[PDB]
């Protein structure tokens, strides 16, 4: 999709 | 006839000698036929404990007997190569298959068989999945479930059969499913795996009767393996309809005595080719006007009368308005994180009022399209005791909003672009966007913080604050050595207008912390504009600036499509103006435009219209700000020119910077001659811009049919011109006139874009054949997706 | 007041003119029910009474009601009705 | 984050039966969500032992 | 991942991490303990334990399912008095105490501790689940309260006079309704049902 | 990442004898990858191969050596239905829905035919007719003359399958031929007309469990095989299935004297007795290794396996005779034991003359 990292789902605060 | 006395039992475990009883309707003293025990037993079954019940008579007494099913202790896994543990395990006890309970042992084979079915899914045939039940010393049993995944199975190709009109290629060119995708020469162009091939012989029909093949068929499509089942062979054979000009509508139904409109809805110009997409649109607009006047599930159907004397279609519409329903209640169950004003808010479909079947679901994709849930789910149910009260529930499952993101892209004008940061899309459940972007360019560290309300009005209006951070270095960005240490706040209202059309409008403040000013006469005639009388021979000084804008901006977007537009225009205007009490005075307009205008039918011929035009000016006799000013050049703007390199140029003062002159070269430099000024090719842009391009798309001719329209070749003619409006022409006689915008640089060159694996990709190759006295060339520029 | 996106808000019953020239003084509730549908609204204050709010006001002004309101009694028999096309 | 010992329910607004005018009343309460009097001399929050008991 | 020593110790151990208030060490000695003797003449003693346990460590899926099972193989049992108690305090657990978010979990909590009080009207968590049921029937009639707030913004006047009829027929003695008339006048007032506007407004003038 | 078993090894084997390549003659890129019939035949010491793209050469027996060149493109040809020659005519089934027949002579096009799918079946040549079993389930039989279409016979197909669909055998002017569905089916060369239709398949349960997607005629009885299903023994006059073993393949079998000779899905030989089916011997050390239809050749059983190894079993016991490498390319395509000569071509279109 691209060079680099879509890291989704982590955090809420 | 039997008469009971006492309930004794045998095999009671887990299962209390209480629970037993409240599930069998034969009671202590009833009188029980043989039948009744039946009807007990068969009730011992229905509560799911026992693997084996039998009642049965001893005397006066009536005696139950049990095996209650074995109690679950371990759930190991061992071969899950593709699935992680706690995935599987979280699915078992979705299934009712959970530590601590019974084993269905008539579902063992069931449990094993319905995991493979997972591994079908994404392609993965050669599966397995056994399971071992070990039994325990108390009646529990320890569940080994052995894995064996497979190699997972591709797509060895795609056929089609009896496409005469149509290369099987240019057919499959359109398909989600591949044969082939490419690598080395790259296109990120889907996958090479297989599942839900439904839809994809829906883009097949449409391709067919979007051409006027009205009597188009799919025939058959047989799916095949290999017998090693890592390969997969597709066969879509249809029958090719002869092509038909339409005849009329003739429309018949419940139509609600609404034929006077709906008998010019179905009125068509006699002669062009059957049209199956202008159908299901006149069948929708139908549906839209009958959901217009109450009716809430209104059915239209089109069965073309086929004439293949004149070769014709007679296009036969029957409507039903059906009936119409009332919405009692919109309920949301999910939201346990997000308010319900959050999913409420996103609805179409009214409460307390009368049912849309378009409604409910537009607010449903209205819902996703948020990405706050993972599913979303509608529901109408009819309201006990009444015929026409519906309850419409939404059920969604919420989705982990935070999430940190990291990408480096690589350019010519920018070099490599490090975006980065962690964003926020629904604070705590609000709405609320807060988010800590930064992106480092070969020139620019930018990093700002946001938070924003995206709905301040209840009717979409948002309000987003932006607090922000800019180190600029002008000789890294081809320009008059400069550095702007920036940073500011921007409060903005963004106005939804329409579909299409939206507007911004906020007050910001900014701190323009000027320093490292090599001297040069355009710059400093700006200098003492602010009453600024520094030094014309070195480059220690410093400017602090403190000033407040009013910005204001207007976006109208209707591309067809997203990605390579084919049709209709996009158009930004972006300006600012300075409120009084700044240190500066002046206003800036930008205005971007670019208009695609397809030329075939198929849309493979667009002809692109860019035009990018800027303007501003001091308004207290001062000027405006040098790093408000606009440049001219690039990929983004005129290709085969340099970064910012069309426009007026410095001309530099004699001086020396605290560089200590050792072996480089050097501008109007005292170590080298200082004599007076010094003309120079280092670039400044102006005050006052306009460029404007006209680009040809066409086919890429020398690529696979099968993907060449995943490529897209164009041909550019480019120019541009930038000019400074208060260049003193007469005192600066010997200098080149740098008011004059007549000097057009023109280029022309060719393009190709599309997607790699390294991101999305964008090549240019221009010439410019007429450039001016001091213009960088750079005939080849590109980018990898900055982002 | 501006040029703003609003997404026309429907509110409570339809009422066609071939549907209110329908019902007669003098009908039960069931037979009003089949005429016209379960209304939205009823008054909840110790009155059988009914209304028909046929609300609609689309994007930018032009807020159309009709105000349908129908009377019963004791019994559970149509005893008088009002109807409004407008508001003023 | 969760509820571990706390007491904040202790402070929810009271009940009182809504005084009906005359010449009119009040919509007719379904039994659903209906608290019963029960003489109770049970401790409340964190002054209440909400430990499993035992026997013998 | 305790070795195979034995029961008594195994309880012992347990029965020593619950006033020292280490849940998490207490649940793997008798989450196991149960794996070894699901049914036993004292092992249901080890399931009440289980159960206090994963609501204080607040594993509240796990303490659920615990109960609900509980309760299904003993209904029986004397202690189902205290099973009921928990199961409500578990899903008022899932709430909010400045609540409208899916009311699911309070709606179900009000129905456990109803369960209890009809049942056991003389049972030592009564007279608390009471009070707990008062803080749930304000924060369900509170949810209705912002729909309707949402309604009366967006101005769906039905929805509105609709909702708050819900109110008064479900909610009437909370709080949240006296808060709730007003939007009703107000949307009557709205589609001119001036009528029915001052009929409410003689039940606000009447109370507080 | 790993298949779930372990290509057994190559079997470590004492030759009694050595096995020499007579010649070696390539034809075109060949098939590769893609699942094909696409076999050589022979017919008056004049060897008959093809490539997928549409090259099709014709080779002397005795040197390999080419003696005529054409090829059937404009875009490839995709060829499939495995080449068979009859009268004076070369037969090949197109993934395109044609039929080729070719002239033994020049190697000129007598005819071509538009089918009702995917030609995939090696076509059969009976009566005055030629069989092509296509890949929507249509059994359709052509003209040996002119190539028009004499009859269809719409055999109904499962939502998955596999591939080569069965290349029917005939028996007084009636055609048996192979379902994709696991029923063999026999119709008249007249009409097409439905004579039996009998179900030789094992199910199992509610997944995706398919049946097959080539049967042989001896003293009235019709031996076939099912993908998963078993071999039985049918009476060609009824259908009815008199023995059945729960043995399945994709390979067609051969029944020479009193033995049924097979090579079972997971690449296992066997030898069976024709009487019920009973079982002689079994050849396990080559489980997995993606094997080739068998053949027979001087008493000995010639085999290939994806890595371009050939095997000699023996009949009588069903130990190994002898091994060789002879093409890296790999093997699937079925062998040819005809006219005391040896052929196989491997993926890359490589055809072998076997001898010694």
């Amino acid at each position: 999709t691209r060079v680099g990292v879509g890291v989704m789902l982590n955090d809420l605060f | 006839g039997f008469v009971v006395k006492d309930i004794h039992f045998e095999g009671l475990q887990r299962v209390a000698v209480g629970a037993a009883l409240l599930s069998m309707p034969v009671r202590t003293g009833d009188t029980v036929n043989d039948e009744d025990i039946s009807n007990t037993i068969r009730a011992l079954f229905a509560t799911g404990n026992f693997e084996d019940v039998r009642v049965l008579r001893d005397g006066d007494t009536l005696l139950v007997q049990v095996k209650e099913r074995p109690t679950i202790a371990s759930i190991t896994f061992s071969g899950n190569k593709s699935v992680k543990d706690d995935m599987l395990k979280q699915n078992l006890e979705a299934s009712g298959v959970r530590v601590g309970e019974s084993l269905d042992r008539t579902t063992i084979a069931d449990i094993e068989k319905g995991l493979e079915d997972f591994y079908y899914s994404v392609g993965k045939y050669s599966a397995s999945v056994k399971a071992v039940v070990t039994p325990l010393p108390r009646n529990r049993v320890d569940l080994k479930l052995v894995f064996q995944e497979g190699v997972s199975a591709e797509i060895q190709q795609i056929n089609i059969v009896g496409n005469h009109a149509f290369t099987t290629d240019e057919l499959i060119s359109h398909f989600q499913l591949r044969d082939e995708v490419p690598w080395w020469n790259v296109v990120g162009d889907r996958k090479y795996q297989k599942q839900k091939l439904a839809g994809d012989l829906e883009t097949l029909r449409s391709y067919y009767l979007d051409r006027g093949y009205a009597r188009f068929n799919i025939d058959s499509t047989q799916v095949s393996l290999t017998p090693d089942k890592k390969g997969i062979y597709v066969t879509v054979n249809i029958t090719e309809g002869d092509q038909y000009k339409l005849s009329g509508v003739e429309v018949s139904g419940n139509l609600a005595g609404h034929s006077a409109e709906i008998e010019q809805l179905t009125k068509i110009e006699p002669g062009e080719l059957y049209n199956g997409t202008k159908v299901t649109k006149m069948e929708d607009d139908i549906k839209k006007l009958l959901g217009r006047y109450g009716y809430a599930y209104p059915r239209v159907q089109s069965m073309p009368e086929i004439n293949d004397a004149d070769k014709t279609v007679k296009l036969r519409v029957n409507v039903d308005a059906g009936n119409r329903f009332y919405v009692r209640k919109i309920r949301f169950e999910g939201n346990d994180t997000s308010k319900d004003a959050v999913l409420r808010r996103e609805m179409r479909q009214m409460e307390g009022a009368w049912l849309g079947s378009d409604l409910v679901d537009q607010g449903k994709e209205r819902l996703n399209r948020l990405g706050f849930f993972e599913t979303v789910d509608t529901d109408t149910q009819r309201v006990p005791g009444s015929p026409d009260q519906v309850d419409v529930v939404y059920k969604v499952k919420e989705r982990n909003t935070g999430s940190f993101n990291f990408g480096i892209g690589y350019g010519t004008e920018s070099g490599v672009s490090f975006q980065a940061g962690v964003q926020q899309d629904n604070w705590l459940g609000t709405g609320y966007a807060v988010g800590i972007n930064g992106t480092k360019n070969d020139y620019q560290t930018y990093a700002e913080l946001s938070v924003t309300n995206p709905y301040f009005t209840v009717d979409g209006v948002s309000l987003g604050g932006r607090l922000f951070y800019n180190d600029f270095q002008a000789d890294d960005a081809d320009l008059s050595d400069y550095t702007n240490k920036s940073y500011g706040t921007d409060v903005t209202l963004g106005f939804p207008i329409n579909e299409y059309n939206s507007l911004r409008a906020g007050l910001g403040y900014v701190h323009n912390s000027l320093s490292n000013m090599q001297p040069q006469v355009a710059m400093w005639r700006y200098l003492y504009s602010m009453g600024e009388h520094p030094s014309t021979s070195d480059q220690d000084n410093s400017f602090k600036t403190d000033d407040f804008t009013f910005n204001y901006g207007w976006t109208y977007n209707k591309l067809d499509r997203g990605y390579f537009p084919t049709d209709g225009s996009r158009v930004n205007l972006t300006g600012k103006v300075t409120i009084p009490g700044s240190d500066n005075e002046y206003y800036k307009v930008t205005l971007d435009t670019a208009t695609y205008v397809p030329i075939d039918d198929d849309h493979k011929w667009v002809v692109l219209g860019r035009t990018r035009w800027g303007y501003g000016d001091g308004l207290g006799g001062k000027e405006m700000p040098f790093y408000e000013n606009f440049y001219a050049g690039g990929s983004s703007t005129v290709r085969g020119f340099q970064s910012n390199t069309i426009g007026p140029k410095a001309v530099y003062f004699p001086h020396q910077a605290s560089n200590y002159d050792p072996d480089y070269d050097y501008e109007c430099a005292t170590q080298d001659g200082a004599k007076d000024l010094c003309k120079s090719d280092d670039a400044v842009g102006g005050n006052a811009m306009a460029v404007a391009s006209l680009e040809f798309i066409t086919p890429t001719p020398f690529i696979s049919d099968k993907y060449a329209n995943s490529v897209r070749t164009s041909f550019f003619w480019d120019m541009g011109t930038v000019w400074d409006t208060n260049w003193d022409s007469s005192q600066y006689s010997g200098y080149p006139d740098w008011s004059d915008p007549s000097n057009i640089r023109m280029s022309a060159g060719i393009a190709l874009q599309w997607m790699s694996p390294l991101g999305p990709l964008v090549f240019s190759y221009a010439q410019p054949f007429k450039k001016y006295d001091g213009d960088k060339a750079e005939q080849f520029q590109f980018n990898i997706g900055k982002t | 007041e501006r040029v703003v996106y609003r997404p026309d808000i429907n509110q409570g019953n339809y009422l066609t003119a071939n549907d209110v020239s329908k019902i007669r003084v003098g009908m039960t509730q069931q037979q009003v029910a089949y005429a016209l549908g379960t209304p939205l609204m009823s008054d909840p204050f110790g009155t059988n009474t009914w209304f028909y709010v046929f609300r609609q006001q689309p994007g930018h002004e032009g807020v159309t009601q009709q105000t349908l309101t129908l009377t019963f009694n004791s019994s559970g028999v149509l005893t008088n009705i009002d109807n409004k096309p407008a508001l003023s | 984050r969760q509820v571990s010992g706390d007491e904040a329910y202790l402070e929810a607004a009271p009940l009182a039966e809504l005084h009906a005018p005359a010449g009119m009343i009040l919509p007719v309460t379904s039994g659903d969500y209906a608290i019963p009097v029960t003489n109770g001399s049970g401790a409340v929050g964190k002054a209440l032992d909400i430990r499993p008991p035992a026997q013998p | 991942e305790v070795p195979d020593n034995p029961p008594n110790e195994i309880y012992a151990t347990a029965q020593q991490k619950l006033q020292d208030g280490n849940w998490r060490q207490a649940i793997t000695q008798l989450e196991a303990l149960d794996n070894r003797y699901p049914f036993g003449p004292y092992s249901q003693q080890v399931q009440l334990d289980l159960i206090y346990a994963y609501y204080k460590n607040a594993d509240l899926p796990l303490a659920q399912a615990a109960i609900d099972r509980f309760i299904r193989l003993n209904p029986t049992h004397p202690n189902i008095d205290y099973v009921m108690y928990m199961r409500g305090l578990t899903n008022m657990a899932l709430d909010d105490s400045r609540s409208d978010r899916d009311p699911q979990h309070a709606r179900a909590a009000f129905s456990d501790f109803s369960k209890l009080v009809r049942g056991y009207p003389n049972s030592q968590y009564t007279t608390d689940a009471t009070k707990r049921l008062v803080f749930l029937k304000d924060r369900l009639a509170k949810y209705e309260y912002s729909v309707a707030e949402y309604y009366t913004e967006r101005g769906a006047w039905v929805a509105v006079v609709n909702r708050v009829e819900g109110m008064l027929r479900d909610y009437p003695d909370t709080q949240a309704t006296r808060d709730a008339l007003p939007l009703m006048e107000n949307a009557y007032r709205q589609m001119q049902m001036n009528a029915q506007a001052e009929k409410v407004a003689k039940i606000i003038a009447a109370n507080s | 990442e790993e298949d779930v078993v372990k290509m057994s090894p190559l079997p470590t084997v004492e030759n009694q004898f050595t096995p020499t390549t007579a010649w070696s003659t390539s034809v075109g890129s060949g098939i590769g990858n893609f699942y094909s019939n696409l076999h050589p035949a022979l017919a008056d010491n004049v060897v008959y191969a093809a490539d997928r793209a549409g090259l099709v050469k014709a080779l002397n027996a005795d040197d390999g050596k080419e003696i005529w060149s054409v090829s059937l493109a404009e875009e490839p040809a995709l060829l499939s239905g495995g080449v068979t020659v009859s009268g004076g005519h070369v037969y090949i089934g197109s993934e395109k829905a044609q039929v080729y027949a070719l002239n033994t002579s020049d190697g000129t096009v007598a005819w071509q035919t538009k089918v009702a799918g995917e030609a995939l079946s090696r076509p059969v040549v009976s009566d005055g007719l030629v069989l092509i079993h296509t890949s929507n389930g249509q059994l359709q039989a052509l003209n040996e003359a002119d190539g028009a279409v004499k009859w269809t016979v719409n055999l109904d197909m499962p939502s998955l399958s596999l591939r080569g669909e069965s290349a029917p055998t005939t028996a007084f002017g009636a055609a048996v031929v192979g379902g994709d569905n696991g029923r063999v089916s026999a119709v008249l060369m007249e009409q097409g007309q439905m004579i039996w239709q009998q179900r030789i398949s094992q199910a199992t349960g509610s997944t995706e469990i398919d049946r097959l997607s080539t049967p042989v005629v001896v003293n009235g009885v019709v031996f076939a095989l099912a993908y998963n299903g078993n071999l039985t023994a049918l009476d060609l006059r009824s259908g009815q299935i008199m023995w059945k073993r729960e043995l399945g393949s994709v390979n067609d079998f051969i029944v020479d004297g009193n033995r049924i000779y097979l090579v079972d899905q997971n690449d296992r030989v066997m030898a069976l007795t024709i009487d019920g089916g009973v079982t002689l011997w079994t050849q396990s050390d080559l489980l997995h290794r993606l094997l080739t239809s068998p053949v027979l050749y001087n008493g000995n059983l010639v085999v290939g396996d994806s890595e371009g190894y050939l095997h000699w079993i023996n009949v009588e016991d069903g130990r190994f005779v002898a091994q060789q490498k002879v093409d890296s390319s790999g093997f699937q395509t079925e062998p040819v034991a005809a006219d005391g000569k040896l052929l196989i071509q491997a993926k890359d279109g490589t055809v072998y003359s076997i001898t010694r």
